[PDB]
């Protein structure tokens, strides 16, 4: 899946 | 499960664990800590969001890759039970945090900066339990979500200048939340550009080194509004 | 705890998480496999062993970052404490990977392939024991690294082409045993430049997929001679 | 620490 940007760790 | 260290000694070993990349250590250290029952600082507050955000990360991705080959093989059982097996991991980690911030750290937070951090993790939760979730339950765990989140805003917008880097994340993700959980893409891009133009103007006020913690958010909102347009 | 679920479907699972990245999963469905009692396929030894190495890569990683930390302080009990708790859960990964091992892989291991797969999993578990061992303690975990992967030399020396690339890959592992537990760094280029060449004079017999496939392990022989020599 | 290479994966 395209993820968006999220605050903090791009943990997945 | 921590009842018998000692507060400092949790808080000492949730960095020792981060700097060896050991994110469950990390996570039940800060639990440990939070159930001493003491509010948490501002460095406290970050230890528990990044230890906890990359446990439930990594389920996320492991959910996505299983609910993949979920999808394909329908277009055995061991595919759905395993995707299955992780997402409730990932349900009991979210309830974990979540319980936390109503036991009783939301009820306690009175600095702006204290409870609009913990009302936007609260949002997080909810939005990581909604992308798992179906049918009726779906929507009463997106309400929480947006509930939480609005709540959060309303504060931010009240307490904080508009390049205050929590305020700043807080929208990010509430954009997030409203581009691909709660189906209001709309929402999400005049969401970010506000955000985005609002910080702007209030850049003249920062120094050097704020300047670019709030720059640095502005640019995933930015990255996001360059995808959604 | 796997007893409950099909053999079939514990490899299948192992499958699924190997592609969610969710190695301390993988490494729990093939114990169960293992422990139904079968021998194991060529795909299936190596899950295992892909496995138990992504777990136990995790905790050496991590092991030594407590450690360099540990000692910087050296020159609270926090520090000790957590490396201690990371270093007993990579003993107890390793034992149960040796208690596999033991009961009852290698003895019901009777062609060269599996055999030297095995003996070759028993000296590097061993070898990740040792890195961790002091005194006496290490000196009897260093001889039984040392005796695994001297029967696993011989019997691959004996049954095994200079390519084959469990063959390389053991003698890769044993040099690097040599290097630095055994404090032996010129039987470590000794081995290393004699099965690199070996290999090479072998090649000419191979097909452009096993080509690659010895290639690759050659590669790291040299790697390892660069930084030797 | 300088880590040597070994099989299999680098997952340390
Ligand atoms: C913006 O969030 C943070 C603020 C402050 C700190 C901090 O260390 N000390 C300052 C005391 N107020 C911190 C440490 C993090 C970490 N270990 N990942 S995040 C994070
Ligand atoms: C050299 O080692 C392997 C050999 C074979 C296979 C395999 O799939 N099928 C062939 C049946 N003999 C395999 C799959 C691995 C993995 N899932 N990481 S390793 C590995
Ligand atoms: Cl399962
Ligand atoms: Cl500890
Ligand atoms: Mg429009
Ligand atoms: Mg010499």
């Amino acid at each position: 899946k395209l993820m968006f940007k999220t605050e903090g760790p791009d943990s997945d | 499960a921590m009842g018998s260290m000692e507060r400092a000694s949790l808080i000492q070993k949730a960095k020792l664990a981060e700097q060896a990349e050991r994110y469950e250590d990390m996570a039940a250290f800060m639990k440990g800590a939070v159930e001493k029952g003491e509010e948490l600082s501002c460095e406290e507050r970050n230890l528990l969001s990044v230890a906890y955000k990359n446990v439930v990360g990594g389920q996320r991705a492991a959910w996505r890759v299983l609910s993949s080959i979920e999808q394909k093989s329908n277009e055995g059982p061991e595919v759905r039970e395993y995707r299955e097996k992780v997402e409730t991991e990932l349900q009991g980690v979210c309830d974990t945090v979540l319980g936390l911030l109503d036991s009783h750290l939301i009820k306690e937070a009175g600095d702006a900066e204290s409870r609009v951090f913990y009302l936007k993790m609260k949002g997080d939760y909810y939005r990581y339990l909604a992308e798992v979730a179906t049918g009726d339950d779906k929507k009463r765990i997106i309400d929480s979500a947006r509930s939480a989140y609005q709540e959060a805003m309303d504060i931010s917008k009240k307490e904080m200048p508009p390049t205050n880097p929590i305020r700043l994340g807080l929208a990010l993700n509430f954009s997030v939340f409203h581009y691909e959980i709660a189906n209001s893409p709309e929402e999400a891009i005049s969401l970010a550009k506000t955000t985005f133009d609002e910080a702007m103007a209030d850049l003249h006020t920062l120094s050097e080194d704020s300047y670019k913690d709030s720059t640095l958010i502005m640019q995933l909102l930015r990255d996001n509004l360059t995808l959604w347009t």
